[PDB]
């Protein structure tokens, strides 16, 4: 069926260049214009670039004029977007779509098929291991709350579990928040009437254990 | 008292019948002349209605004139009140036939607007010419119920005429019910045509506003020089063009195609603007105008005149219907009232008189609605 | 330069209820307005195209209407599979594509009392050099809330990071975490800290304080 | 039991809330009821299907904040309500 696969996204240093690719399957790119949409974390969608492989015209957004270059290859039936002189605002997710040419129905069905999209992150920082800090409740506190706070980890995906997965009731994992220096911080708390919080990081390959005791 | 009276009452004014006969004849002749000066199916139906009214007058008036000439009632001048039946039959016969014709016209208007593709097919004049004998035969078969022991005729008279009997005979109630049903059907058809014409006027006004917006955007493109203003005007023009094709005839297969050609060219111009070509874009706009003069100007003109004629005919029909109501509502109301009371208040006579003046009012209103009727189309 | 303005930004309802979303365009667009449904952690999907017809594949519960320059998306009956973010988009031209501000339908329930907890920085976190005080808000149905930091009976502006989770599968109760970051000197000089929570459902703002 | 008393309070851009002395209901610009209030009452607080365990004073409050942050400062005097 009609499918659009994006690739080439990841981590890019500020001022560098990145080449994103959109491969179509089930149709030919010479009969449908290729559009790119960008979505920031905690925001909506935004059109960034468009190309029409039938005539060869291209268009970009007013905020991205002079920095992005879109092209299409009919021999490989795909689209390539080159990005130069990036900035911190370029941390988003890109999706590829097709919009039909004007005559008739294909134009009206705008963005009928959306691709999976890829994540792009522009940040100038080095990878750091997950520094886990336990959170202890008061000594007096019926129900109690035990938490563990991980800080100063640059890569996004990290896993936090309680009792090596045995205790999975009442575990609340908050989304990571980016700090000013560029390092993420996450907190995992649980409500209980030995409790070990294990934090494993995929890129840094670091596993940290901690024991929380009432104050 | 009329049934026992066999002599003309002294002091009765005979000028009323002669004046009505002369007015009806003059109106029918004027209507026939005006129709001969001009055919559409509605005009043929109007001509047949005028001819039916003329025949009704020419069959009714000589009996009334002979009644005054012989100074005797219909029961006296003719054996066993034969005329008192025949006249009454005539007084009913056309009273139905013309009425049916009205409905036919209304139905035509419905078939004109309610089913456009059904009317677009070849409708030869033979259909309208054959409608008249069918209506005549139906009216004769319906009015043939009296004289066969089903219905009777009595003399509700000031001294000159006869009509149907109200009593055990149920023919009068059925006739009044048929007249009321025909009036309701004509009113429903008129309201449906009114709603459809209002919708058509709204669509035409929207199309005219879209065309005016297109012309304004084209003038802005021609006068502008900056790329931003040209791009904004092109966007507005494309939006107005897409807001005009929203309203399956063969010509409708080209008009829509013409808009597709237009919008396409607009897109081309926008591309030129994204390329920074100003003069070229202007040339593109010129091409746009050419396409407009090639494909769109004609459709608008056709839409205007069509609707015009439509409204004209509509108003005509409406006036006619009003007349018919003023002529037949009194009669239906009398039919439903109690015979005793109907005589006690002397209501029936009045209704009959109205029916009679119907034959005078039906043709003349036509001569009243001359082709210079645009004032009324102004509303 | 069409700027789509979407008035509905946050609405809560249950299954079987009718939902109405309104989209307004800065410029007159005939029919180039579409609605898209994006799930959390998934790609969007077209629901209604040209504001009149329905997409081939989407359920018939969604409908579109137009009035002047205002477009309306109507959902007759909600379902557990229709709880996602909604976006309005204009496609009048290839180079003129502008999205709205978004609309995410939520599951409504009974308002409860938020449980507020406070967590001071640990000893290892103080040895690291940066002290982080945590204020936890658990089990409050309405997301709309406010947390204020007070040190020595003095309000703090800035340097506070808030994180709110999504609705749980069992009960639609959000979780909020407020982190206040300071240095070792600021933690040692100041005596007490506190976080005050103001939220619908509480007569008085709930304060949670800690003293070193 | 079975009372159908109605309570009124003395706006458009702000939100209104009712309390029992415990939160009752809130009218925003949707309407969010409490645990025992959901289904029984309707918010003008149209109280219906009363029960004898609801005999307490009902107050009124107006949210000053425009983001529904739950900031109540214009607390009304309240009206005494007794069921059965
Ligand atoms: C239906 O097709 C025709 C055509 C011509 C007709 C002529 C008629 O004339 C007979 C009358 C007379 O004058 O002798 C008129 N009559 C009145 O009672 C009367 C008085 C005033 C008034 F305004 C209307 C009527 C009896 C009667 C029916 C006619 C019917």
């Amino acid at each position: 069926e009609v499918q659009l696969v994006e690739s080439g996204g990841g981590l890019v240093q500020p001022g560098g260049s990145l080449r994103l690719s959109c491969a179509a399957s089930g149709f030919n790119v010479r009969s449908f214009s290729i559009h790119w949409v960008r979505q920031a974390p905690g925001k909506g969608l935004e059109w960034v670039a468009y190309i029409s492989s039938s005539s060869g015209s291209t268009s970009y957004a007013d905020s991205v004029k002079g920095r992005f270059t879109i092209s299409a290859d009919t021999s490989k039936n795909t689209a390539y977007l080159q990005m130069n002189s990036l900035r911190a605002e370029d941390t988003a997710v890109y999706y590829c779509a097709r919009w039909g040419y004007w005559p008739g129905e294909p134009w009206w069905k705008a963005f009928d098929y959306w691709g999976q999209g890829t994540l792009v992150t522009v940040s100038s920082a080095s990878t750091k291991g997950p520094s886990v800090f336990p959170l202890a409740p008061s000594s007096k506190s019926g129900t109690a709350a035990l938490g563990c706070l991980v800080k100063d980890y640059f890569p996004e995906p990290v896993t936090v579990s309680w009792n090596s997965g045995a205790l999975t009731s009442g575990v609340h994992t908050f989304p990571a928040v980016l700090q000013s220096s560029g390092l993420y911080s996450l907190s995992s708390v649980v409500t209980v009437p030995t409790y070990i919080c294990n934090v494993n990081h995929k890129p840094s390959n670091t596993k940290v254990d901690k024991k929380v005791e009432p104050k | 008292d009329c049934e026992t009276r066999q002599w003309l009452p002294p002091g009765e004014s005979p000028a009323i019948s002669s004046v009505m006969f002369s007015a009806g004849v003059l109106g029918n002749l004027i209507a026939l002349a005006l129709l001969a000066r001009r055919l559409s199916l509605f005009h043929v139906l109007v001509t047949e209605l005028v001819f039916t009214d003329l025949l009704g007058t020419c069959l009714i008036s000589p009996v009334v004139l002979a009644s005054y000439a012989r100074n005797q009632t219909l029961v006296a001048l003719a054996p066993e009140s034969r005329a008192c039946t025949y006249f009454a039959f005539a007084m009913t016969f056309f009273s139905l036939a013309t009425m049916l014709m009205l409905f036919a016209m209304a139905l035509e208007r419905y078939l004109s607007i309610g089913h456009p593709y059904f009317y677009q097919r070849r409708v030869s004049r033979s259909g309208g010419l054959a409608v008249l004998p069918v209506i005549y035969a139906v009216s004769l078969l319906f009015c043939s119920l009296p004289l066969l022991d089903y219905g009777q005729y009595v003399q509700y008279c000031p001294g000159t005429w006869c009509f149907i009997r109200h009593g055990r005979t149920a023919y009068l109630q059925l006739y009044a019910t048929l007249l009321l049903l025909l009036i309701v059907s004509v009113l429903a058809c008129n309201f449906s045509v009114i709603l459809n014409l209002i919708r058509a006027r709204r669509q035409l006004a929207d199309l005219e506003d879209n065309w005016e917006t297109l012309n304004d955007n084209l003038k802005v493109i021609e006068k502008a020089d900056n790329a931003a203003q040209v791009k904004d005007a092109l966007t507005k023009m494309r939006a107005a063009a897409l807001d005009a094709q929203k309203g399956r005839s063969p010509e409708m297969k080209d008009f829509r195609h013409g808009f597709d050609i237009l919008v396409g060219q607009i897109d081309d111009a926008l591309k030129l603007a994204n390329e920074g070509k100003v003069k070229e874009a202007q040339a593109a706009a010129e091409q746009l105008k050419t396409t407009r003069n090639a494909y769109i100007q004609k459709y608008l003109e056709r839409a205007r005149s069509t609707l015009a004629e439509e409204t004209d005919h509509l108003i005509l029909l409406a006036i006619m219907t009003i007349t018919f109501a003023v002529c037949s509502l009194p009669f239906t109301i009398f039919a439903y009232m109690n015979e005793t009371s109907s005589r006690k208040e002397k209501w029936d006579l009045q209704a009959l008189r109205f029916l009679s003046i119907n034959s005078i009012i039906d043709p003349w209103v036509f001569a009243i609605l001359r082709p210079p009727v645009l004032r009324l189309m102004r509303s | 330069d069409i700027q789509m303005t979407q008035s509905p930004s946050s609405l809560s309802a249950s299954v079987g209820d009718r939902v109405t979303i309104t989209c307004r365009a800065s410029q007159s667009v005939s029919s180039a307005v579409a609605w898209y449904q994006q799930k959390p952690g998934k790609a969007p999907k077209l629901l209604i195209y040209s504001a009149s017809s329905l997409y081939s594949g989407v359920p018939s519960r969604f409908s579109g209407s137009r009035s002047g320059t205002d477009f309306t998306l109507t959902i007759s009956s909600l379902q557990p599979e229709d709880f996602a973010t909604y976006y309005c988009q204009q496609y009048l031209y290839y180079s003129l594509v502008t999205f709205g501000q978004g609309t995410k339908v939520e599951i409504k329930r009974t308002v409860a009392a938020p449980s507020v907890f406070i967590f001071p920085p640990s000893d290892s976190q103080l040895k690291s050099g940066t002290a982080s005080v945590v204020c936890l808000l658990n089990n409050f149905y309405p997301r709309e809330a406010k947390v204020q930091w007070k040190v020595d009976n003095a309000l703090q502006s800035g340097n506070s990071q808030e994180s709110v989770t999504e609705q749980d599968s069992k009960d639609s109760t959000y979780s909020l975490s407020s982190t206040l970051t300071l240095s070792k000197a600021d933690y040692e000089k100041h005596k007490v800290y506190a976080c005050e929570v103001t939220h619908q459902g509480l007569s008085s703002p709930v304060t949670k304080s800690f003293n070193r | 039991p079975g009372g159908s008393l109605r309570l009124s309070c003395a706006i458009s851009r702000y939100a209104m809330s009712w309390f029992r002395q415990e939160f009752v209901a809130v009218a925003r610009r949707g309407a969010f009821y409490a645990d025992s209030v959901q289904g029984r009452f309707t918010v003008y607080l149209q109280m219906n299907s009363l029960k004898p365990e609801d005999t307490a004073v009902y107050y009124c409050a107006i949210d000053s904040d425009t983001f529904y942050s739950g900031s109540y400062d214009y607390w009304g005097q309240g009206t005494q309500v007794t069921v059965s």
